[PDB]
């Protein structure tokens, strides 16, 4: 199965069951080592999409919370006020 | 502010004016209804603390227009590492005796989670600084809120464009501004916000602290590095009130 060189970006393949394992270089992550550090969905790349805060040192994936007076939205990234005057929005241009 | 523009009434809702018996003393940043951030050196030479007032919703000091909201400063909390007369740790958390009422002209600036401030807010090229301080190094203070947009610099570049005995930029500070003698914060603006916008929200990143004169060719302006005081500030706001008018809270 390691014959079709599935491990991208100089990954090291190893046959497992009727499939394989890709052991990726430092800088790459994924099943097939397909994504680079600078393209990953971690907090250092553009605040991983999050409008306000971000976290990613707890393993599996990245989360995106908000600051008091704001709540997360559907998409898991955007944020919206939950009070009249949330911190740091200029009401007169918020209405304009 | 030197070379700034008048902040259109309503566009600097966290701006705070600090008075001492009617006299202008410094600026401040509203961070909550009873809490304003400002700078420790503003309190270096104060004899009377009952006449210390914060004014919010202010804009034109020569006319009363009813959006002004005043509250007596009940307490000033400064880092225990601050030393009067020297510039390091120039920050202060002031407690208002009675809350202000958030209004269209009165809103707090967000006090950002530290890690966001260091990973993202610190790379945003420009930021606003504002105040009623001198409009020139030995010039008149403003009558109307002035605001300025200044680009941030890494400390290693702060003196590259330039008195050996001027204050040293420490890790509790950062540089921002222009080196051509055109634009900078100046005396009287201390404590005003250095605010940074990120995806529609404005966050507190620095405090006007000091500089070599104001807009001195060759130099930039120095601001307090709020990211190092986040936890410090948070913990003082979430704790129980402490008696006293001037408090040296442990730092960190
Ligand atoms: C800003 O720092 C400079 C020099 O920086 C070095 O200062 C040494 C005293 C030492 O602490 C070392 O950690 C440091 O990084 C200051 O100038 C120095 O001033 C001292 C006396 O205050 C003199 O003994 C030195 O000859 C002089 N050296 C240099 C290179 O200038 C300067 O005092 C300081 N600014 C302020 C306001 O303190
Ligand atoms: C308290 C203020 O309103 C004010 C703001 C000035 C900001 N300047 C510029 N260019 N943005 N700050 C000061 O006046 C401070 C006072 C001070 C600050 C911290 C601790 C103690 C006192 N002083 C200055 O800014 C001095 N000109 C700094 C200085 C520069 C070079 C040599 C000696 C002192
Ligand atoms: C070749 O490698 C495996 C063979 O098991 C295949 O599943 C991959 O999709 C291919 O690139
Ligand atoms: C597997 O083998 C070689 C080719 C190296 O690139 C290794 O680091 C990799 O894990
Ligand atoms: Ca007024």
């Amino acid at each position: 199965q390691c014959a079709s060189s599935p491990c991208q970006n100089g990954g090291s393949c190893k046959d497992q069951l009727q499939s394989y394992i890709c052991f990726c270089l430092p800088a790459f992550e994924g099943r097939n080592c397909e994504t680079h550090k600078d393209d990953q969905l971690i907090c250092v790349n553009e605040n991983g999409g999050c409008e306000q805060y971000c976290s990613d040192h707890t393993g599996t994936k990245r989360s995106c919370r908000c600051h008091e007076g704001y709540s997360l939205l559907a998409d898991g990234v955007s944020c919206t006020p939950t009070v009249e005057y949330p911190c740091g929005k200029i009401p007169i241009l918020e209405k304009r | 502010i030197v070379g700034g523009k008048v902040c259109p009434k309503g566009e600097c809702p966290w701006q705070v004016l600090l008075l001492v018996n009617g006299a202008q003393l410094c600026g401040g940043t509203l961070i909550n209804t009873i809490w304003v951030v400002s700078a420790a050196h503003c309190f270096d030479k104060i004899k009377n603390w009952r006449n210390l007032i914060a004014v919010l919703g202010e804009h034109d000091l020569s006319e009363h227009d009813g959006d002004e909201q005043s509250r007596r400063v009940a307490q000033v909390i400064i880092p225990s590492t601050y030393v009067p007369g020297t510039t390091n740790h120039d920050i202060a958390l002031l407690r208002l005796h009675q809350p202000v009422v958030l209004t269209d002209h009165v809103v707090p600036l967000c006090l950002p989670e530290r890690t966001f401030s260091e990973r993202t807010l610190a790379f945003v090229r420009f930021s606003l600084v504002s105040g009623w301080g001198q409009l020139l190094d030995r010039g008149a203070t403003a009558l109307e809120l002035m605001v300025l947009n200044v680009p941030r610099l890494m400390t290693q570049d702060c003196l590259q464009q330039s008195v050996g005995d001027s204050p040293n930029i420490t890790e509790y500070m950062f540089c921002a501004g222009y080196s051509d003698g055109s634009k900078d914060s100046c005396k009287g603006d201390s404590g005003g916000p250095h605010a940074t916008h990120y995806r529609g929200t404005w966050y507190l990143t620095g405090i006007v602290s000091w500089g070599q004169g104001c807009a001195t060719v060759g130099h930039f302006g120095v601001y307090t590095r709020v990211s190092q005081y986040i936890e410090w500030l948070q913990k003082l706001m979430r704790s129980e009130p402490r008696p006293g008018v001037l408090l040296r809270a442990p730092f960190p």
